[PDB]
């Protein structure tokens, strides 16, 4: 949505990849398949978890007994009381509604970002040794087998080749 | 040989909203809004609520003949009243500062009912037996409040009475009493022979003299007369004095009481239960970690904030494809 990746130049997700949120799909001479990025998916989970915990944990309410009783000759304080109840009701409803909206836009942008970053980390690592397709996919000019796969994943990619 | 990258998707049908887009289907999410109570008047800290059943606070404390069988307790976190409770003041009259009394009684640490003025040794110059009425019926028979004694004149005599109790307890004592206002001057001398009478109740802090207002009120429960109910909290080591030439519904039972501020009174039909809760509503208890609830505005305890929202789904996963 914001980083051009998810629902962008990579238009589709993988029902096939069920190991993590972000991860690769190799296509070499030893077979195919999906493999979720270990470090990336783990961090996202931790941080998204922390996010959810914050919105919740920061709510430490006072011990109060809402609701009071007034006789027929105290309609005024009864309405004052109703006003303070309707006030808190409007504040909390509005804030909660917008908190969720705002945070939801940040959460998707957060995920969108991690994808873009994963793509970039691979791209600024294979430079000439491969070409971009445009669909978030690269094509190797140099035969890349399985242990030639990982050097990219592990982020430890040499550069001796043609 | 190809090495690409992408994301995750599933059979998820969860939809969330953002600032920019509505009904966006996500892979995963969670609900920040609580909308589920157990439908039980569960207890609060670990203390149970005081359920009054067919009686209200008034009836329970005054000792209405009907309010017999609920009160063997020592403490309560809050008070429960049923919308169908009407056994309160059987004899027509005004309960002074009633709502205040209820608020103070809403939560009690210790609560014991003791006989402050024993019927038989304290009122020797007055009849402590003829004080009944058709207004407060106990199975057909004419009865009265248990915790109060309606003192009438003994065979054509009502000498000035003067009793006074001193709080030897280590907690405040709730003392209740009544001032009877007869309907006719004939009823006045019939009950307490003197025509011009007065009641006085005083402590270290409380002090007031009462003059009986004799007149004909519209019949409520057959009584054209009225009976005003008064109460006060006498401090430990303090004493309260009574002094009457008639018309004084004297205290029989008082209440040694230690109260903790900050509870309430729930009017609900919902069943009382042996369960634990941190937040109580009239509809049921809430067992939640979520920040917001849309169950009920009126709440007791440490509760999530009341919101008018129908749903507050928070996106945790990504888009879905
Ligand atoms: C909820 O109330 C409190 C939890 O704080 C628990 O209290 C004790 O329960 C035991 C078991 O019967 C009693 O012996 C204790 O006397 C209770 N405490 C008090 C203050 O009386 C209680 O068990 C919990 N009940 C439930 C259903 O969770
Ligand atoms: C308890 O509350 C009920 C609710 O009114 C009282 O019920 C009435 O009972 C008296 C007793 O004879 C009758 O005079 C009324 O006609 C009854 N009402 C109905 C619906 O029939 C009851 O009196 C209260 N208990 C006492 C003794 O105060
Ligand atoms: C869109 O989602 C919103 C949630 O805010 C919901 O109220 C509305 O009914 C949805 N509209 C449609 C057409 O699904
Ligand atoms: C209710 O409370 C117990 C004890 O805290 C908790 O373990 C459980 O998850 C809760 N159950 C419900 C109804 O969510």
């Amino acid at each position: 949505g914001l980083f051009g990746a998810i629902a962008g130049f990579i238009e589709g997700g993988w029902t096939g990849m069920v190991d993590g949120w972000y991860g690769y799909h190799h296509q070499n001479e030893q077979g195919s398949g999906y493999a979720a990025d270990l470090k990336s998916t783990q961090n996202a989970i931790d941080e998204i978890t922390n996010k959810v915990n914050s919105v919740i944990e920061k709510m430490n309410t006072q011990f109060t007994a809402v609701g009071k009783e007034f006789n027929h000759l105290e309609k005024r304080i009864e309405n004052l009381n109703k006003k303070v109840d309707d006030g808190f009701l409007d504040i909390w409803t509005y804030n909660a509604e917008l908190l969720v909206l705002l945070e939801n836009e940040r959460t998707l942008d957060y995920h969108d970002s991690n994808v873009k970053n994963l793509y970039e980390k691979v791209r600024s690592q294979l430079k000439n040794n491969a070409k971009e397709i445009g669909n978030g996919c690269f094509e190797f000019y140099h035969k890349c087998d399985n242990t030639c796969m990982e050097s990219v994943k592990n982020g430890t990619y040499d550069y001796p080749k043609y | 040989d190809t090495l690409c990258i992408g994301y995750h998707a599933n059979n998820s049908t969860d939809t969330v909203d953002t600032v920019l887009e509505k009904n966006v289907t996500v892979t995963h999410s969670v609900n920040l809004l609580e909308d589920k109570h157990n439908g039980k008047l569960c207890k609060l800290r670990g203390v149970a609520p005081l359920h009054l059943g067919k009686c209200n606070i008034a009836g329970w404390i005054l000792g209405n003949p009907e309010c017999e069988s609920l009160s063997t307790a020592s403490s309560w976190s809050y008070i429960v009243e049923t919308p169908s409770s009407d056994n309160g003041t059987c004899y027509p009259g005004d309960f002074i500062d009633y709502e205040e009394l209820r608020e103070q009684l809403s939560s009690v640490s210790s609560f014991e009912r003791f006989e402050i003025f024993p019927k038989t040794s304290s009122w020797p110059n007055h009849d402590s037996n003829k004080g009944v009425t058709a207004a407060c019926p106990h199975a057909g028979a004419k009865s009265f409040y248990k915790n109060l004694i309606w003192l009438v004149k003994k065979g054509n005599s009502y000498p000035k009475l003067s009793k006074s109790y001193i709080n030897d307890k280590g907690k405040e004592v709730l003392v209740l009493w009544g001032i009877h206002h007869p309907s006719t001057s004939a009823d006045q001398q019939s009950l307490y022979q003197n025509a011009d009478t007065y009641v006085f109740v005083g402590s270290s802090r409380y002090s007031k003299k009462f003059k009986p207002e004799i007149a004909i009120r519209p019949k409520v429960r057959d009584q054209e007369g009225r009976m005003n109910y008064y109460w006060t909290l006498v401090e430990p080591g303090d004493k309260i004095t009574f002094e009457a030439t008639g018309n004084l519904v004297v205290p029989r039972y008082a209440f040694a009481m230690e109260r903790n501020a900050g509870s309430g009174i729930i009017i609900s039909d919902t069943p009382v239960h042996d369960c634990n809760t941190t937040c109580q509503t009239p509809k049921g208890a809430i067992n939640t970690s979520l920040p917001f609830q849309n169950i009920h505005p009126i709440t007791i305890g440490k509760c999530p904030k009341y919101v008018k929202s129908t749903k507050l789904r928070l996106a945790t996963g990504l888009r879905n494809i």
